[PDB]
């Protein structure tokens, strides 16, 4: 009885740059502000999930 | 007259072999600075130069 079982991975990972996201005063887009403008105060599950 | 004879042989045979080998190589490496194509061709991880 031989048994012979060998397993080689590599992951590398080299970075470019790192990026942050500012954290206030976010201007969100024109779009999604629409989106969250024709949002009604009312709970609605079909326009939340559209959204 | 009378004639009688007795006969007995045994025989025994056994054998063990065992074999085991084992080899493994690991890699890290840290490199900061000049993230462009020298240091790309650098962090080859077979060649170590």
């Amino acid at each position: 009885n031989e048994k012979k079982f060998i397993f080689t991975r590599i992951f590398t990972k080299v970075q470019t740059a790192h990026f942050k996201m500012r954290k206030d005063d976010i201007m969100l887009d024109e779009g999604m502000l629409q989106s969250l403008m024709e949002l009604p105060d009312q709970y609605n599950y079909g326009m939340y999930a559209k959204f | 007259g009378v004639s009688v004879g007795k006969c007995r042989g045994i025989l025994n045979e056994i054998k063990d072999r065992n074999k085991r080998d084992t080899m493994v190589e690991d890699l890290v490496v840290l490199v900061r600075g000049g993230a462009s194509e020298h240091i790309t061709t650098l962090a080859y991880q077979e060649l170590p130069t």
